[PDB]
């Protein structure tokens, strides 16, 4: 139940500085007052990050997705290869109540959307879903910015999340904050592309970065919270 | 002991080091999570139909209690062999992410299921990693998978550009260009279908009867435990040198309440050099603490076999609270170097004959 | 090497006597350290004491002489040296 | 009292000793070619016939590391003894008499 | 080479010769007072 | 010991940190040599002629 | 089997390198003692009369 | 800059001569002024 959207909305492919964001806890081992060096997938410091002011973007190996969303317009994510019933597809949606995670051979048209009426109930994102794989429900994830890291390693989908109030207007804050592990999904999908969901009114700023394998040095404080990090290959001083 | 260590029947005056003292563990404790649901294993093992070798069936099982004794002792299986774990220890370990893969092959292809194995099924249909850990089961299915009319539903991949990566699935069925010209969906010369069928018949002899093969693959300490074997958990003991078996992680030490501030997603902390310090019991979720049981070398002070035959014994760096063969022999003195038994403390001060340490030393009078 | 394991101890037992020499070397090192300190500091036979009245022709030695007020009975410079190094 | 870095030698000796101890204790976390770095797990997971091979690998690695540590200790102790002899001679010749 | 390298000394031969020259000139002209 | 081979480096990597110590020792030796020369020769504050 | 052969080569070459380093350490200590003696001789017999 | 010890980048070369604080080699060394 969807139609081709005549209004070809255009979001300029802005480029900005990544600064020092995109650090997550690599494991579950508590440490205190120690400097630990580890090699893993991470977003390189001071990289070039793409800002959209809803096309198809390749998944690559890892995705750092950030949104300074106001009033929770961002809804969910779509993952797959061709986004049709021919191949397994993954869908995450954060509706008014507890979230939904569903893996099926979902059929998508050009411009899927959720829409709302002014009681609030409208769901015609897809057209068909014949064979499903996994179903999961948990607490809803949702001026205030939300950062997510998606990793698909060894049949495990790791989602690291962190939300923080922001008072700066447009640019990314120049600060440091770790990303605690939120969700582990024990389902393996050969993803290559992903989409985005918007809460259109039936009656737009986000940042995308990619991960690379490199070595970091992390400092643990007394309570076990990461407070400082260094990239190994950024500068002779580093 | 001094005579034995010095290999001499006479010993001159001085202090010598014989052996080392250490506290012994008293009892054992087991702490396993509140899980008792049975694990469905016969559903995948006693299933009526199994998928083809090129489309082998895969299942993931978790949040269950599985007994491997009932699978090992059964003689219905033709081949039972494991790689990473001895079968008798399987019941004693707790794993996560158990994978069961089921498929059907021929009699002569059973050798193909092995790390670093070269053949046809091992590299064109199913590839096993070199560092695979787990176990493999096989059995005969002639009485059920063989039809007098001939079974051709069982097919295997025969043609591909290259070999298959381990744990990689292939379902694509496209014509193979065996020459230098495109086939364009024509199966003529230098064009063969990638799939080859089977001729399973009851009259066929050994080496061609249908065989059903399943594999079991595990992981080693990558996440909190979810599937264990049949075990019983005991309670907790505080301030006691005991050996613990927390969630399959085994150690020895003394358990004390700790004031460390974890976060709701860790399981066990540490300090440095892979030294586990604090753990969280699955049943109670308490921040415990681990401290090694005390030890240290022992020394004997003697004035020489020429003079007498009485000695003093020093335990180095040990609190004079847990001394014990000679515990109730004489007075006990507490020093900065440890505890000393067999000598008397005096308020005088003479020259030093046999240095002990921390600025104090002993002599013979007693 | 073994960390309280019987099998490791049994396997190590057949490597000959390597550990006796290892322990004997460290014991020699420790005894040598004690001898070094004793022979560098114990240079006199008696313990001398300064007179209660200190009139050394105008020279002032108060900074180096021990201070009885401090429990350690150490001088000013000794305290500075001990505090400076970690 | 004010100027720092006036006691380099003693601090260097302490740092060297601590670093040697630290690396010696840290070498315990290496596979040395076996399948694991903890001996309890290989005891509790696998049967004796090749478990003993695994402990052989662990044993040879750890023994070699211990030998290297002992040799370094001997060298450093010899150097310290030479310095102590010099200190004793200086103290005898310059404190107990005019040189 | 096969991973082996040689590092030149910090003090060149000319500076060493100059040190020796200074020492010898001092010990010739001023005697031992310059020490 | 590997001569620019990736698999050799990976196999060597599981032997712990033997090579950091070996590299440290040689640098210590070199610094010692420079100090030896400097202390034996540089004993004049000025340069005379 | 390449792991086996590489392991044998690695252990041999590592052992040889360790032997070389130890010999170098001993020789360096001896040379240091000689240099200290030379420095004392320069200090005493050149800057004054002995 | 090119020196008997190799190639140096990020440091200026001057005609002056000061006391040596960060040794480089071949009789030259660098210091912070840049
Ligand atoms: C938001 O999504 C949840 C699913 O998590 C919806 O809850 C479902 O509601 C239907 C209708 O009664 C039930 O049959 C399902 O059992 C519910 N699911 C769960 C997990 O409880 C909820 O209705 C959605 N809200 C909307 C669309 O406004
Ligand atoms: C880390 O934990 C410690 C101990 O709980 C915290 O120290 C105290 O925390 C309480 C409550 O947060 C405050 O009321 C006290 O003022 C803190 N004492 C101090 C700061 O000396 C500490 O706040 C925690 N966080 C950090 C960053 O150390
Ligand atoms: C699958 O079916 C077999 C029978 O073909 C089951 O094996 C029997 O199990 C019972 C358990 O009480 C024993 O008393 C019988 O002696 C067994 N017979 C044989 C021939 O093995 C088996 O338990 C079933 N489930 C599995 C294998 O998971
Ligand atoms: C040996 O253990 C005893 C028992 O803990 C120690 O005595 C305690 O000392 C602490 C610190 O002075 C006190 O707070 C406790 O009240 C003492 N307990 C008892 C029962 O006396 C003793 O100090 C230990 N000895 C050494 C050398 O550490
Ligand atoms: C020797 O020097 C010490 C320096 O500490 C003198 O002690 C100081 O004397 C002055 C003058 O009375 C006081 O104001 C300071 O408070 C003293 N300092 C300390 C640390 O006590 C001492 O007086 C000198 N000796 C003589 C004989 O003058
Ligand atoms: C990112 O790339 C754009 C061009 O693609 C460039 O103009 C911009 O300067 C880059 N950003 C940074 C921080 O280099
Ligand atoms: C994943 O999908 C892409 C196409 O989106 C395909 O080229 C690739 O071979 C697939 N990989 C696997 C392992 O299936
Ligand atoms: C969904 O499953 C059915 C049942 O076998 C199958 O017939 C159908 O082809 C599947 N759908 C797709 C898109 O493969
Ligand atoms: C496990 O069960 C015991 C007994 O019913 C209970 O006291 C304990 O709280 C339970 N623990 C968890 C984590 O559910
Ligand atoms: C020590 O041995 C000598 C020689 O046998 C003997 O004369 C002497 O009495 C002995 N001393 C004591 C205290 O027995
Ligand atoms: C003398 O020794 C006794 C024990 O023999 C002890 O109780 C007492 O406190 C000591 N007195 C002094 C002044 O050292
Ligand atoms: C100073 O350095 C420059 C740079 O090469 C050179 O051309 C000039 O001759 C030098 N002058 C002196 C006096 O050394």
């Amino acid at each position: 139940q969807c139609v081709n959207l005549t209004t070809r909305t255009q979001l300029p492919p802005a480029y900005t500085n990544s600064f020092t964001r995109g650090v997550y806890y690599p494991d579950k081992v508590f440490r205190s007052s120690v400097l630990h060096s580890t090699q893993d997938l991470f977003l390189p410091f001071f990289s070039n990050v793409t800002w959209f002011h809803n096309p198809v973007l390749p998944f690559n190996d890892g995705v750092y997705f950030a949104s300074t969303e106001k009033s929770n317009i961002i809804r969910g994510w779509i993952f797959g290869t061709t986004l049709d019933s021919k191949t397994q597809s993954l869908l995450i949606v954060n509706n008014a109540t507890n979230v939904v995670i569903k893996v099926c051979e979902f059929q998508f048209c050009n411009d899927p959307f959720l829409d709302v009426y002014y009681m609030k109930s409208e769901f015609r994102v897809y057209s068909s879903a014949n064979n499903c794989t996994f179903e999961y429900v948990s607490q809803p994830f949702l001026k205030n910015l939300r950062e997510f890291v998606f990793k698909n390693i060894d049949g495990y989908f790791k989602i690291y999340s962190k939300h923080t109030p922001i008072n700066l207007v447009r640019d990314l804050p120049q600060g440091f904050s770790a990303l605690e592990p939120l969700v582990d999904l024990p389902i393996g999908i050969n993803i290559t592309r992903f989409q985005t969901l918007l809460a259109l009114h039936r009656s737009a700023a986000y940042y995308v970065g990619y991960l690379q394998p490199r070595t970091f040095l992390l400092k643990y404080n007394e309570n076990g919270t990461i407070t400082d990090a260094v990239d190994c290959a950024l500068d002779p001083l580093s | 002991e001094t005579k034995c260590t010095l290999k001499s029947f006479t010993v001159e005056k001085g202090i010598y080091q014989t052996s080392n003292f250490r506290v012994q563990p008293t009892e054992s404790i087991v702490r396993f999570p509140n899980i008792t649901n049975l694990c469905p294993f016969g559903e995948v093992f006693n299933a009526t139909r199994f998928a083809s070798v090129y489309a082998w069936n895969r299942k993931r099982i978790s949040n269950c209690v599985a007994d491997y004794s009932v699978l090992y002792n059964s003689a219905s299986f033709s081949t039972f062999k494991c790689y990473g774990v001895s079968p008798t220890k399987l019941n004693d370990l707790c794993f996560t992410n158990v994978y069961a893969d089921s498929f059907v092959i021929r009699g002569d292809e059973v050798r193909q299921i092995a790390p670093g194995q070269t053949g046809k099924i091992a590299d064109y249909n199913y590839k096993l990693p070199d560092d695979f850990t787990g176990c493999v089961i096989a059995w005969n299915s002639n009485n059920l998978d063989s039809k007098v009319g001939g079974n051709y539903n069982y097919r295997y991949r025969l043609f591909r550009k290259s070999n298959l990566k381990p744990f990689e699935r292939d379902i694509s069925t496209e014509i193979y260009q065996a020459g230098s010209t495109p086939c364009n969906g024509v199966q003529g010369f230098n064009c063969y279908f990638p799939l080859q069928s089977y001729g399973f018949q009851p009259t066929n002899g050994v080496g061609y009867q249908p065989y059903r093969v399943v594999v079991l693959s595990f992981e080693l300490l990558h996440a909190p435990a979810t599937v264990c074997g049949p075990k019983k958990s005991t309670n907790l003991v505080k301030n006691k040198c005991v050996n613990f078996n927390f969630n399959g992680l085994t150690g020895t030490g003394v358990l004390t309440e700790s004031n460390k501030k974890f976060l709701p997603f860790q399981q066990f902390g540490r300090d440095i050099a892979d030294t586990t310090d604090a753990v969280r019991d699955p049943q109670t979720l308490e921040i415990l603490d681990i401290t090694p049981c005390s030890f240290g070398g022992v020394s004997v002070i003697t004035p020489g076999t020429n003079t007498s035959n009485q000695v003093a014994v020093l335990y180095q760096g040990v609190n004079c609270t847990e001394v014990p063969v000679y515990s109730t022999g004489s007075n006990v003195f507490q020093t900065r170097a440890g505890c000393l038994i067999g000598a008397e403390h005096v308020n005088n001060s003479y020259e030093c004959d046999i240095p002990i340490g921390a600025g104090i030393c002993a002599s013979y009078q007693s | 090497i073994c960390g309280d394991s019987t099998e490791c101890s049994n396997l190590l037992l057949q490597y000959g006597s390597f550990c006796t020499q290892l322990n004997r070397a460290l014991t020699g090192i420790a005894v040598e350290q004690d001898k070094n300190t004793q022979e560098v500091f114990a240079q006199v036979k008696q313990i001398y004491k300064t007179p209660p009245i200190k009139d050394f022709g105008g020279f002032n030695f108060s900074q180096i002489l021990p201070d009885p007020s401090k429990p350690s009975k150490r001088s000013f410079i000794e305290d500075l040296l001990f505090n400076k190094v970690t | 009292s004010s100027t720092a870095s006036a006691l380099g030698k003693l601090q260097d000796v302490v740092n060297q000793n601590a670093q040697a101890l630290n690396t010696l204790v840290k070498q315990l976390s290496s596979n040395f070619g076996a399948i694991s770095s903890v001996l309890n797990d290989i005891l509790s997971r696998l049967d004796p016939p090749e478990a003993e091979v695994q402990i052989d690998r662990l044993i040879t690695g750890r023994l070699q590391s211990l030998q290297t540590y002992v040799t370094q200790q001997l060298i450093r102790a010899a150097e310290i003894r030479a310095s102590a002899n010099l200190a004793a001679t200086k103290m005898s010749e310059c404190v107990l008499g005019q040189s | 080479f096969n991973g082996l390298t040689v590092l030149p000394p910090l003090l060149t031969d000319e500076m060493i010769a100059q040190y020796t020259s200074a020492l010898l000139a001092g010990t010739i002209t001023s005697g031992w007072t310059f020490g």
